[PDB]
């Protein structure tokens, strides 16, 4: 079986400003097979109300998914995306960097 | 500019009990407009864009029936392919199908496609002439013989040149306010210092539609690829797209570097400096 | 608008 590891980007839908409603995105792509686990995290804790796109794939057959939750950024709260897949020995964590 | 309609289908077998998970999505250009998920309560093709809701109950009945037929073919396929490849019942396997049509600026047929994969690998695809098949291996060659006897290419060609083109034209008209609109990237640049000698410049493109775009760096008016990072184009989640490209530069020399943006929503290429 | 029929492999 071909096994392709997910690429991960974590970012906001709109320019990130404190006190102003936004959406936190975790985009997973380039992976196979399609079974994958994805959590958005607030200060290390799993966010409960997380939705995701319908499964689709690229020309090379690798899958992609967008996971997203409503959020209001503040100065102190830290955000991340946690991913597990068959290709990963330990879950991979990517921190959201607003300064990018 | 050119336009496309494309359908994507994934089925994943569930060995212990029951039928496979089946997910179908439909697109016009970079806009998803329909979906079917076998794990969903409704068991109907669902709208995912306002302009498709214009279509009446017959449309939805018809699409639902067809997408359920697609799902059953895929279920049969998983069993046959398991046989062709001498695999057990213990493992989960995957079939993937993509098909659709491209039209140019005049909205006339340009090309059609229909390709199929098993566990992430090329199985069989229709060729560009829509008359013949590309089979990757001897299992796929068996299918090719079967599809040749039954004149499958002929039926697909008719859809791809006819209905496919005709219904894309129809969709582009009904959704013209969004589908026929281009959204130009909103651009800016950011600065970071790694140390007192090395700096990072990041060129941003946001809120653009369609997804196709080119971002490149120049140094003193020459193209610069070394010491750059270019991320994959990513969905914002409101239907628009985002991308950035970064370059590492000696601190103090920022002014030599320019970012260049090409997009169909820009009549002229855009240039940015720090 | 989906293809009317999908042949099995």
């Amino acid at each position: 079986m071909i096994q392709r590891t997910p690429k991960i980007q974590v970012y906001s839908r709109h320019p990130a400003e404190n006190g102003k409603s936004n959406f936190l995105n975790c985009y997973v792509s380039g992976f196979h097979p399609s079974d994958i686990e994805v959590d958005l995290l607030k200060n290390g804790e799993r966010i409960e109300k997380v939705e995701h796109s319908d499964l689709s794939f690229s020309k090379d057959w690798s899958f992609y998914l967008l996971y997203y939750t409503e959020f209001t950024p503040t100065e102190k709260d830290e955000y991340a995306c946690r991913v597990n897949h068959v290709t990963l020995s330990q879950p991979k964590i990517v921190k959201w960097d607003r300064d990018m | 500019g050119s336009h496309s309609m494309r359908y994507f289908f994934t089925s994943v077998s569930r060995p212990g009990r029951g039928e496979p998970r089946f997910i179908a999505v439909g697109y016009v250009d970079d806009t998803q407009f329909v979906r079917f998920d076998s794990d969903a309560a409704s068991q109907r093709m669902e709208p995912r864009a306002p302009w498709i809701e214009q279509e009446g109950p017959e449309y939805w009945d018809g699409e639902t029936r067809k997408v359920k037929a697609h799902s059953q073919t895929h279920r049969v396929d998983l069993g046959t392919l398991r046989g062709y490849y001498n695999q057990s019942e213990a493992g989960s396997h995957t079939v993937q199908r993509m098909y659709g049509c491209d039209v140019g600026s005049d909205w006339r047929f340009l090309r059609g496609y229909h390709q199929y994969a098993y566990d992430g690998k090329d199985y069989i695809a229709l060729k560009e002439d829509l008359r013949s098949w590309t089979a990757a291996d001897m299992a796929a060659q068996t299918t090719k013989h079967k599809w040749e006897a039954a004149h499958v290419a002929e039926q697909l060609r008719a859809y791809l040149e006819g209905t496919c083109v005709e219904w894309l034209r129809r969709y582009l008209e009904n959704g013209k306010e969004t589908l026929q609109r281009t959204d130009a990237p909103k651009t800016h640049m950011t600065h970071h210092a790694v140390s007192d000698h090395e700096a990072t410049l990041r060129c941003w493109a946001l809120s653009f539609y369609p997804a196709e775009i080119t971002l490149t760096w120049q140094r003193d008016g020459e193209d610069q690829t070394q010491d750059t990072e270019l991320v994959e184009t990513r969905p914002a989640g409101d239907g628009t797209f985002q991308k950035w490209v970064a370059v590492v530069v000696p601190s103090g020399q920022e002014q030599r570097y320019t970012c260049h943006v090409q997009h169909e929503g820009l009549p002229k290429p855009l240039t940015l400096r720090w | 608008n989906l293809v009317p029929a999908v042949a099995t492999v």
